[PDB]
């Protein structure tokens, strides 16, 4: 999966 | 301002309707109009502003990445020449994206940040400043790339400094700031070790403070902690 | 025309890139520019035009339905008065939607339909004319509602007449035309029995002609037949 | 579910 940002 | 004749409360009401209708460009324009009324934003209003622009710029960034990948493939050896169109269209999307980032940064500079005195508002807006300079950095290739990166770093660093002094380690704004500054280190600043250290320390310090929280606050904090854990798992 | 200085082939190339990037507003503007070059459209180009506008108007219609439902609830007994904002915003979205339908109908009238002589192009464009008058009918409430509905009916009927004379019963354009004209009967013209009869006859006549098809054509036709069957199951 | 158009 891809890294999270918020 | 095309929203200059609409009441502040009506702009906020319409921003919420636009969110329900998944009309994020409208939502952003309504919230820009609300900011330009000149009054400070409540917590709920700050989150409407951020949700609106995050969705607008998120779509632009995804489109830019699709076009940039096609453009890169066109420049591999053995690729047939197709003309200027891919570059032109990637540039068009890029210019639109930069325009939205400049709009958000302009709202922060005129005059949201300078009037934000409480930790929750000031950290929130400085995180936004770091985020939108980071999105500019994603597409930057020229003489100002280093200054764009340093502008993102500086905004994130001021937000971190305030958040560590004024907020508990479980505060969701503090956690989301750390999540994003960690990603900045990993994929913008070529500092994966700093990214991993920041995510790990943030997660561990939040863990130790969960015992102080209500059930609802616990849910809020653990959700973002899981994002930090997911990034750590991806990176290690 | 803001696309007037771009080459026809470049507009088509950029429309395909916009599709890949899920930038359907751009895709529609590129294809409008291509139509306005004045040359007829190939089959592939017709489908780029329809995909672009279907996605644009599909988002507007979904947003309109969300806002219309909120507006209807606001007018129920015991509902607190919230002011003109819901109606105003529903009207704004409605006007934008009508503008896109008028744009598509204008391209068909100037001059796609009059130059379309082959069954595949003429039926395709007449289906589009029926579809976009149908979307106008979805939001119409005034003195022209009946004429808007009759304009959709008339376009669909001409397309049906040509398709039955000139196309096999498995042709995907013929099948999709029947699917949509059936929905028109069900939910616009208050004719559910006509809708059911049309879907059933269309499905059954296509069934009987599948034996003539290659494997790839069989896949194309059976996919749309399943949509007809799904509608029949929903309605009976 | 909802009816299909294409
Ligand atoms: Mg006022
Ligand atoms: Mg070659
Ligand atoms: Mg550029
Ligand atoms: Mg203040
Ligand atoms: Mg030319
Ligand atoms: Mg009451
Ligand atoms: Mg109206
Ligand atoms: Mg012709």
């Amino acid at each position: 999966n891809e890294r999270h940002t918020c | 301002g095309a929203m200059g004749s609409m009441e502040r409360a009506s702009l906020i009401q319409k921003a919420k309707l636009a969110e329900q209708a998944e009309r994020y460009e409208d939502m952003a324009a309504f919230m820009k109009g609300a900011v330009e009324k000149g009054e400070e934003l409540s917590c709920e209003e700050r989150n409407l502003l951020s949700v609106a622009y995050k969705n607008v710029v998120g779509g632009q960034r995804a489109a830019w990445r699709v076009l940039s990948s096609i453009e890169q493939k066109s420049n591999e050896e053995g690729s047939e020449e197709k003309g200027p169109e891919v570059r032109e269209y990637r540039e068009k999307v890029e210019t639109e994206l930069q325009g939205v980032c400049d709009t958000v940064l302009g709202l922060l500079d005129s005059h949201l940040i300078k009037e934000a005195g409480d930790a929750e508002s000031r950290v929130f807006y400085l995180k936004m400043k770091g985020d939108y300079y980071r999105y500019l950095a994603e597409v930057a290739t020229g003489d100002d790339k280093k200054r764009i990166i340093d502008s993102a770093r500086s905004a994130y660093q001021e937000a971190m400094d305030i958040s560590k002094k004024e907020m508990p380690p479980t505060n969701p704004i503090r956690l989301g700031l750390a999540l994003n500054f960690s990603v900045f280190h990993y994929e913008i600043a070529n500092s994966p070790e700093e990214a991993i250290s920041l995510a790990k320390t943030t997660f561990d310090e939040a863990m130790a403070d969960l015992h102080t929280l209500s059930e609802d606050s616990y849910k809020d904090s653990t959700l973002i902690m899981q994002l930090l854990r997911d990034n750590l798992t991806l990176w290690t």
